[PDB]
């Protein structure tokens, strides 16, 4: 419901470190007290019901987007900010503290992850958490341990219920 | 002997100057599949963070070990296969035999590159497998406690496990192919039935599953010689499914033998009934057959050391005995060693056994489906445990109203792995119900796929090269690798189709060639059929098996030999800069899962070959990505007089990986541009490119302006407007009245030029 | 050639039945490590429950898997490290040297027993490495994804890796030993110091780290040819140290390398600041070692393609500019592959950069002590993350008032991997900090140990068969292997003092030698000076380094062979089948991390010889222990007639782990009882165990009467009493007038009847 | 002292499976209504203290002994019914529904495990727990993940608290 946190099961473990799972006042607070915040999404973003939360919640703060995979052609109407990006490649780049960023304003501290898979997200965070300094928030249905905080494990209505709620309190 | 290059018979040292110049652009990113290590009892040690474990390894050097395992995992595997099949043919045929492979000067040209050695006769191979095998024990000692310490050091040892790999794989398809009649540089390859709808159930059926085609061969000789080919059914599951089809086709006849499909059909195939008995050999199979066989009564059968499923061993026995006793259900397979017997127990015991399990499958009827979808109470667990990432729950809840569509549309996704049926409390065998759920699509599920062809012959390579330098082929695509793909066996084919229309150079290979031919267009037409199969624009060719890869890269490197006359013999440092630096072919690795993927990948990188790979590759816990930002990453040497050249960030990755085949068409359009381009190929692949992202990421690339250095290095059809994008936002000054660029570009185009990454071949 | 065995260079299937016969009543114990498998792409796959995962292996196979990795990774490094030896020892001496390696009809009985070869000089070693490697190959091959299925055949190819890991160690030992002047089967081999007390900082010390003695042993040539030996001291970690110990030493002399200690010193030492170069070869050496000789302005100097660390490779340079490079702090090491330049540079780079260096350390001051100590705050991390399970906050806490006692008990118990400083939030060197409570036992920390005699001669085991038979010597007990000890490195020296006091044969290698000899009596005196150094009762003897562990290995081939007139070519069933049913000799490894410690284990068993394994050992994912309430199990064949034939319950296991030395002492003691023992022998070994379960346990073992078959079979100073107690407890028959058993055992004494495994060597 | 929960932290981890953590209560419920217990007992028992605590547990409910290791010893003045045997054979037994157990009568079905190492518990436990039905409760200090259910990390006096608070609820 407004839990996100009663449901944090996995199949498999990274180890004994593993991400927050925290509430929708906690994701919204963290996400607009960022500094410089990236919107990372995916293909999963493509759903009719989902790319407008996403757009809704770039357009509340302003923050940039980076459009992994295919999912650019969901942004070229919007009036945002987003730049495509191999995802691995921006793992790779997330890493270097002397890598400009998607403007030439330098890196960035925290990611906001919405519309990955569960094994593709969790293996770049593996990189990245680990040999950086960049916090990432999972705005998704699913629980992911390699993130610093997520959201827990939801269904699809429950997922956008906690977005709307998500966006009510940006 | 001729002329030798600084590197022959290399080992960790002789390689090491290669790889750290590639990794000085092509930056390793370790992606840890895992916090701990364990591979002494000091642990397991924890190393998030980048921390050190009790030996004082952390978490990147870890990685790279892990990253190494697995390469040399994979060349063990080729080099085995190799060395078994080789041992086999010189005790069958003599190791006096001639190579014959085709129409090429060069016959090896991974071995010749590698050893520097031009062997003529079978038995010259024998000495390169003592080096193959020797040189990987030395690597394997690398994986002990307490060896290399720094993960570049690690790197360089899994690329010279990638070269190694590729030479074993090279050795094993030029034995297959001179002694079994395989056929040789074929550009009309005979057609192949493939599909599990190609299998006829009133005839006894024989499931061979496996690489080698060693007793499978002595299986089809005893059919043909008792003329059994016409009363019973042979179909391959894997690359043995390759190799038994290109078997004795140097007449270019159709073959008897059918293809099933890849590994994730093994255990759907199992649970069809299908199957009369299934015959093991090795590698990529599933360990629980026997476990499946005894509920529906399919005998197994193993034939290899390698693979012997703790069976019984029935090498001396009579083959009458054996038949008695697994018709009367004592045991549910043996192990056949010997080949002379195996391949009459093989054919006689799918006779005897063909009537008594007649109708008896797995698959569920139509009330204990309603049943099986009626006790699902939705709990969640199997979408947890889908590798794939499956809606599996809402599926059935979908299916509970009648609606069974959504699990037809789940079975083309799902890889037949049974891991949600074992975290199932309702105990509903989940894998079952998709298929019957999909019946009517398997029913009609057929195609076709041009054989194995072999290597690329010379005349072929030597009339296409007319075309790459007139702009007419845009580029070579590359598609190998396993099937573990993340959204069904239908993006290759998409991607094979993208890239085909826009008269590309195809080449297919493993399992991703028979995924390729399942799939027809209107007209029902495979691709096969749709475009020729010989080394040409538009054209999609089969080499076979992945032991034919070797053949892939090896035709790059008679790039090299043929059009600049450079030497081959233990030149991999020069052989391997020539074709990074102007060889524009990329390969494709849509489903790798397997040790011999990651092995081949690497292979094909330590030769200048970028790779894209399918996201579950991300599990390789390695990638080559290069800092396109970093303006000093991307500086060469002239050949002309040791200057510094500069050269446009292409490629930008030697392996990565993409999510979606899309933005897997769009980077490898982007990567097939090389710093030595005429301007009509720079203008063609740009066209290509910039046309892919605009149709598939809806956006013009943001960095094409880069791969600018003359107005006829644009498109042809959007050459003034691009002109005027270049003006208006970058401040390039251009010629208006002669469609000139008066200025702006960082690099010049000089076509004399030859960059370097070598300064030892400068002046 | 003379009488060849039934399986001559043996495959998979080839020792399948032997190995399927001992698992038969030494059945497999999986003890896995983690619940999930991380090897494709397709997981990682979650197996808790004995669940399969997405290829169909089930966690045993994964267990068993993980193990047979293991051994080849262990059996990968010695026959690496053999390979080149026997290289570089061809390429100096020549390869038509005769073997040289003491007075012993049988040469090599390891390589004798697998191949069935005889060989004589250092070049028909060559083809046994090829063999070596090519099996290897194969073995590798089977750790991909879709190979063996069954945890069955796993165990089965983990003994075959264990017997090819026991033949590349003899090769390798055998080429070393003829050719580098080692002792020749000497009983009176010279004593070396050992001790971190012993290295001396005046003069310049150099640590050489590793394995190999290729490079070590150039820089000790250059050492005596300039004539710095009185002016420079060379020290030596692992097992490297012992084979400079034994170089050009069979001239009895005393020589002038010191042994530091094993791999848990290693750090330490660095910590210390004694050294001035470290150069290190291959095997076992900390990952972590440039990072602090930065700190500490030590410079490591590698000597090998396996381990380069990431350095420089100045292979082609000048020495001085090396040097001068060093000097400067430009690089903190250097890759010299080039031995005759690195025997130089090392002395020169050790006498050009003490003065420079001398006075830095690591240890903390007395003020700096107070503060690091007054600076914790007992949160608990270093405490967790150690492996020993060390109570590091309540030693801090203690040395808070001013009680520094704790830090120095802990530092015996402490193995050196600075794991707890990587989890301290306050930033406390622990490591340091004990080892500056310690200060005052490092600087007394000196010992005697024995130089590797080589192997044991024909005509010490003739003279001891007289001693095992009239029931003088109960048995033979190897101690071997690492120093991943759970209590400290005094467990293996209490062992071998107990087990010494008894009059058995105690056979010691490797890092359990040095940790041995640093330990004295009252007197001043180790055990080396206190037992003599030859093969009999009461004496203990050093074989050298791990490769020498063929040697403990292969006199058990000989005692078959010398004995019994066995023919050893070839007849690994047989000898085993002997070796498993007649001698009583079990081997100890009570700190095990390493896979060439599970590699050693697992041929030794597969040799019939079983092993105690230390608590860490449990993290091996595998055991072999017996049912010995399953009576069916116990049940043999009698090779003279082919009747069934019962035998008692021993040896329980093949390989087990114990938990204290005291438990260890008294497994040892109980399974060296043999079915085939006379009344003398099994008295003695009777009583021993029963005494030392008494000392330990405090109590009467529960299962000794199945031991006793005759009246004679007791100890003789508690023959009444246990008499009594076999009447009152069990209701046996006993003659009281003529103290004679009248009946009551199970298993009659007969010796000469001859039990055997084996149905084919029955009449 | 009553809390024996508020510590389950570890270094590395087995997998995403873990054992409990359970209270003194809890504990003692689990203890005494168990068909057959066993008290593992190692070496670590031979503290003086832990000594007569276990002596006093397996004296309130007639709960048979096997002292793995060297603790016998400790139990030969003592008036109960301990047995040594092998820990790593006690485990490969216990996986054997077959076997007659330490007095003839048949296999157990709960564990008690008290004064062991941690690396050597959880490895017997790793087998035990993957290849048999048999439940294990740790009344020991430190966290046992492998088994099914266990005490949280506690100190000396803490533990010896927990353990006498267990004894009265006995
Ligand atoms: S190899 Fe190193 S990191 Fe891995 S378990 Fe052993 S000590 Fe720890
Ligand atoms: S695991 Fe079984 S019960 Fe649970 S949701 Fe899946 S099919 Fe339904
Ligand atoms: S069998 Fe198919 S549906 Fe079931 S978990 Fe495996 S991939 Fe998913
Ligand atoms: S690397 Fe594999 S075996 Fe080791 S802890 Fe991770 S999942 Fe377990
Ligand atoms: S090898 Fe088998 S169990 Fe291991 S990850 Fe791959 S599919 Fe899963
Ligand atoms: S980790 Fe550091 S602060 Fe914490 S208890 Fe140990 S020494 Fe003290
Ligand atoms: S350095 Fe010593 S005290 Fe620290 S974790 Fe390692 S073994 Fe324990």
């Amino acid at each position: 419901m407004v839990d996100t946190t009663k449901n944090t099961k996995l199949f498999t473990s990274y180890g004994v470190k593993t991400s927050k799972a925290i509430t929708t006042e906690v994701a919204a607070k963290l996400i607009s007290k960022a500094k410089r915040p990236l919107f990372v999404v995916g293909t999963g973003v493509l759903d009719p019901e989902l790319l407008d939360r996403a757009v809704k919640i770039a357009k509340a703060k302003n923050i940039p987007i980076a459009a992994t995979g295919s999912s650019m052609p969901g942004f070229v109407d919007k009036d945002v900010n987003a730049k495509y990006i191999n995802l691995h490649q921006l793992g790779f780049y997330l890493t270097d503290p002397d890598w400009p960023g998607l403007d030439g304003n330098g890196n960035y501290d925290t990611i906001i992850l919405l519309g990955h898979k569960k094994y593709y997200i969790n293996q770049v965070l593996s990189a990245v958490k680990n040999f950086s300094d960049v916090k990432s928030i999972s705005i998704d249905r699913n629980y992911i341990q390699n993130a610093t905080m997520s959201f827990g494990n939801l269904s699809k209505a429950d997922h956008i219920a906690a977005l709307d709620e998500v966006i009510d309190l940006l | 002997l001729g002329p030798m290059g600084p590197t022959p018979f290399p080992t960790a040292a002789t390689v090491r100057d290669w790889s750290f110049t590639l990794f000085d652009r092509y930056e390793p990113v370790y992606t840890p599949m895992c916090d701990q290590c364990c591979y002494c009892t000091f642990g397991p040690c924890n190393l998030e963070g980048n921390r050190r474990g009790a030996c004082g390894l952390d978490m990147k050097g870890q990685a790279a070990r892990e990253f190494f395992l697995r390469c040399i995992t994979g060349c063990a595997c080729h080099s085995a296969h190799g060395r078994h099949l080789l041992d086999h043919i010189i005790s069958i045929f003599g190791e006096d035999m001639p190579i014959n492979m085709g129409a090429s000067n060069v016959i090896a040209p991974n071995i010749q590159l590698i050893t520097g050695r031009q062997p003529k006769t079978l038995g010259d191979l024998k000495p390169i497998m003592e080096y193959v095998e020797e040189e990987l024990g030395q690597l394997l000692a690398t994986v002990h406690a307490g060896q290399e310490g720094a993960a570049i050091d690690y790197d360089n040892k899994a690329m010279l496990a990638g070269i190694l790999d590729h030479v074993g794989m090279e050795v094993s398809d030029i034995a297959q192919v001179t002694a079994l009649g395989f056929p040789k540089s074929d550009p009309e390859a005979p057609l192949v039935e493939v599909g599990m709808g190609t299998l006829d159930a009133s005839k006894p059926v024989i499931i061979a599953i496996g690489h080698n085609v060693a007793g499978v061969t002595y299986i089809m000789d005893y059919m043909e010689d008792n003329n059994l080919t016409d009363k019973m059914e042979i179909g391959g599951l894997c690359c043995t499914a390759f190799d038994m089809t290109r078997y004795k086709r140097e007449d270019r006849k159709p073959p008897y033998a059918k293809i099933v499909g890849t590994i994730s059909k093994e255990l759907k195939v199992v649970r069809s009934g299908i199957p009369d008995v299934i015959v093991i050999d090795e590698q990529c199979v599933r360990a629980d057959l026997v476990e499946e066989g005894k509920k529906l009564k399919i005998p197994v059968i193993a034939s290899n050391e390698k693979v012997m499923y703790g069976l019984p061993d029935r090498t001396n026995d009579d083959v009458d005995a054996i038949i008695e006793d697994i018709k009367t259900g004592k045991i549910p397979g043996c192990v056949m060693l010997d080949y002379e017997k195996l391949g009459e127990l093989v054919p006689r015991l799918a006779m005897e056994m063909a009537p008594l399990r007649e109708g008896i499958s797995a698959i569920p009827s139509d009330e204990e489906m309603a049943s099986l979808v009626a006790k699902c109470v939705a709990c969640g667990e199997c979408a947890l445990a889908c590798p794939e990432e499956l809606d599996i729950p809402d599926a059935i809840q979908a299916a509970k109203e009648g609606d069974f569509t959504a699990l037809d549309f789940l079975h083309d996704l799902c890889v037949g792995c049974r891991r949600c049926e074992q975290v199932c409390n309702k105990e509903i065998p989940i894998l079952s119900v998709i298929d019957k759920a999909a019946q009517k699509a398997i029913a009609e599920e057929k195609g076709l796929v041009r054989a194995g062809r072999g290597q690329v012959s010379d005349a072929e390579i030597r009339a296409e090269g007319l075309n790459l330098v007139m702009g007419t082929t845009p580029g070579v695509i590359a598609i190998i690798g396993c099937a573990n793909y993340p959204a069904g066996s239908k993006d290759v084919y998409r991607i094979a189709e993208e890239f085909l229309n826009r008269n590309y150079i195809v080449a297919v290979s493993g399992c991703s060639a028979m995924d390729i031919g399942m799939y027809k267009d209107a007209d029902g037409k495979t691709l096969y059929e749709r475009f020729p199969g010989r080394f040409e624009r538009g054209n999609i060719l089969n080499t076979g098996s992945c032991v034919s890869n070797s053949h892939i890269s090896g035709t790059c490197h008679k790039v090299a030999a043929i059009f600049a006359g450079r030497n081959l013999s233990g030149n991999l440092a020069e052989i391997a800069d020539y074709t990074l630096n102007r060889v524009g072919a990329v390969g494709l690795a849509w489903g790798a899962y397997s040790q011999k993927a990651a092995a081949i990948g690497t292979g094909c990188n330590m030769y200048g070959i970028p790779a894209v790979l399918g996201p579950h590759s991300g599990k390789y816990r390695r990638a080559l990505i290069a800092k396109t930002y970093d303006e000093n990453k991307w500086k060469v040497y002239d050949s002309r007089n040791g200057s510094e050249l500069d050269i446009p960030p292409s490629p930008e990755f030697l392996i990565t990986t993409a999510e979606t085949w899309q933005e897997a068409c769009v980077l490898l359009a982007k990567n097939c541009i090389r710093p030595s381009d005429n301007n009509m190929g720079r203008s063609i692949k740009l066209t290509h490119w910039i046309e892919l992202s605009e149709k598939y990421l809806g956006v013009l690339p943001e960095d094409w302006w880069k791969f600018v250095r003359h107005e006829a290095d644009l498109p042809l059809s959007r050459r003034e407007e691009l002109l005027k994008k270049l003006e208006t936002e970058h401040g390039w000054e251009i010629d208006w009245k002669k469609k000139k660029i008066i200025s702006g570009p960082k690099i010049k185009f000089d076509v004399s030029s030859q960059p370097t990454n070598l300064k030892r071949l400068c002046k």
